[PDB]
């Protein structure tokens, strides 16, 4: 019925302008009443309201921001685009977009967020190393295996199993911030030893950022 | 600050409008000796779509704190009397619930609610009732009020 | 501006209990009050709409109440998949404020977890760097020291831990531990091990490898 999804550039340099779309469907914001919201969430924060606007192209602002932030909308290509001008590593947030119909708003669908970095940091790909289960680990029982994904900026990086066909047992760990500014991540699973074996575990790794593919086979 | 004037309002059958309790009004004929009771609008030119037939206005209480406005409740347009802080109203931006478009035809008064377009303030013919916001095409209800200045 | 606060910041709770989450307006907010949750790697949900009303689609054990200031949204019998974030929103004035958040942690019973360890790859030692992985796999609750000793040496400050978010379905959290080293300081060490102490363990785990094979 009704979706939402943003989009942006993942990575802006500080005292760059940040450019957000949220592409919107299964309702028309032309229609009386209805409003579409953005809303962010820095890194272990709560959530902060940035700016709306409605059917008729009234903007809100939160005026802790509201000189660096410029709202719009194009009903033409359903999208509304969300300008924040002078980023600081104070706007490093997942940024999301919400919609809702009439004042008091009730912000009922929201799309999954975008990610942006505001760093002066180059992009790195990773480098992706197999985590070998053990030849002692048991005997017609569990066996452990994974990847590692060493140091990469800036976040995310997608992991996934058999390409998507593995997701039982899978964890796959949040991104730590290393002392030299680059992340890093293992990826695991927990699989039954008698399968090691003759199963095949390809660990896929996409870091989108810096293009950077990996397909591991994790072997005995 | 805001532009706004101090006015009353009378309904097309010369029904008056009072504060029947803290967030209500009510519509009643006021006898000459009972004209007093009748409640004083302050109204303010907020923002929105410009025009000589239609402008954008929040209808506040004089000195009252009190602002009408105009919610979804149980998927209906309604007409509520709403208490705000006194530190930060009147303010030209107002929360759209606030805002009613003025519109003037045939020498009277219409206020529609800005995000219910085609719902308007109204009053029943009968004696006495809440002042109530009404969707009705053209029937039993009024929708058309006289200003008169303070 | 309106100020929101939510005066517990985490809490944990058991399947089953009625868990109640405050939310406190700075002033009147007139019932123009809705809470939100907020699940890992998932969009936001509405929940409640003015103060009481709930969402369509949302499970009836959510219920919310209050008037003026003061706010709860109700969880009348907890459930597994309730972990979340909450977060209660004004929309009385502008700016729209946000409550902080509570977040809501699953109760559930000790359960020790299963410990793997994995020495550096051959194809990483030939880049100059070591590391070496400790997995804690399905474990609860979520407290445990993580130790690696090198040579029966304690180490300290040379590793790095991640842990994973409750799990929907069995409440359980699963951790990595790495211990990175120089290829150089790896070669000059045998034994490398990962000990964990937690309460579903009667005495600590070790796992440990011989760098020789």
């Amino acid at each position: 019925q009704v979706q939402l999804q943003e989009s942006g550039p993942g990575l802006v340099k500080p005292s760059q302008t940040l450019s957000l779309t949220c592409s919107f469907s299964g309702f028309s914001l032309s229609t009386s009443g209805m409003g579409v919201g953005w809303i962010r969430q820095p890194s272990g924060k709560g959530l902060e309201w940035l700016a709306h606007i409605w059917w008729d192209g009234d903007e809100s602002y939160n005026p802790s921001l509201k000189s660096r932030l410029t709202i719009s909308k194009d009903t033409s290509k359903n999208q509304v685009s969300l300008k924040i001008t002078s980023v600081t590593a104070a706007d490093t947030a997942v940024y999301f977009c919400a919609r809702n119909r009439y004042d008091p708003p009730w912000f009922v669908d929201w799309g999954q967020g975008t990610l942006v970095t505001v760093s002066s940091a180059s992009t790195k790909g990773p480098s992706v190393f197999p985590l070998a289960p053990s030849s002692k680990s048991t005997s017609g029982g569990t066996a452990a295996l994974g990847c590692l994904v060493k140091d990469y900026f800036p976040e995310p990086v997608t992991v996934s199993w058999n390409s998507g066909a593995l997701t039982s047992g899978v964890h796959t760990f949040p991104a730590v911030l290393q002392s030299s500014g680059l992340y890093s991540l293992s990826s695991v699973v927990t699989v039954p030893s008698s399968s090691l074996g003759t199963q095949t575990y390809i660990c896929n790794v996409n870091h989108k950022p810096s293009n950077t593919k990996v397909d591991k086979r994790v072997e005995p | 600050p805001v532009r706004s004037l101090n006015c009353t309002l009378r309904d097309s059958q010369q029904k008056s409008l009072v504060m029947s309790g803290p967030y209500e009004l009510k519509a009643l004929h006021l006898q000459g000796q009972d004209m007093e009771q009748q409640v004083v609008f302050s109204m303010s030119f907020v923002q929105g779509e410009e025009s000589n037939d239609k402008i954008p206005v929040a209808l506040g209480l004089k000195e009252k704190n009190l602002y009408l406005s105009c919610v979804l409740k149980d998927d209906k347009p309604t007409l509520q009397l709403e208490s705000v802080d006194p530190k930060n109203y009147p303010k030209k931006k107002m929360e759209k619930r606030f805002v009613f478009n003025k519109i003037e035809i045939n020498n009277k008064l219409e206020f529609e609610s800005a995000q219910f377009p085609n719902w308007y303030i109204s009053t029943s013919q009968a004696e006495n009732m809440p002042v109530f916001l009404g969707g009705t095409k053209g029937g039993q209800d009024i929708t058309d009020f006289t200003m008169q200045f303070v | 501006d309106i100020q929101m606060t939510q005066s517990t910041s985490s809490l944990s709770a058991s399947v089953g209990d009625r868990v109640t989450i405050t939310c406190r307006a700075s002033q009147d907010i007139s019932n123009y009050l809705s809470w939100y949750q907020q699940k890992p790697g998932k969009a936001v949900k509405l929940l409640i709409y003015y103060t009481s009303k709930l969402h369509s689609g949302v499970p009836s054990r959510f219920s919310g109440s209050g008037s003026g200031t003061d706010y709860t949204l109700t969880i009348s019998s907890l459930q597994q998949e309730d972990f979340a974030t909450y977060f209660c929103l004004q929309g009385k004035m502008l700016p729209w404020t946000f409550g902080q958040g509570t977040k809501l942690e699953i109760k559930r019973t000790v359960a020790a977890p299963s410990v793997f360890i994995f020495p550096p790859s051959d194809e990483q030692l030939k880049s100059g760097t070591a590391s070496v992985v400790c997995l804690l796999n399905n474990f609860y609750p979520r407290e445990a020291k993580v130790q690696w000793k090198v040579d029966n040496a304690l180490q300290s400050g040379n590793s790095q831990e991640s842990v994973t978010e409750q799990d929907s379905k069995d409440s359980t959290y699963s951790l990595s531990s790495t211990l990175t080293l120089s290829k150089a300081d790896y070669e000059k060490h045998k034994v490398y091990a990962c000990e964990v102490t937690h309460q579903g363990l009667s005495s600590p785990v070790t796992k440990s490898f011989n760098r020789g094979e």
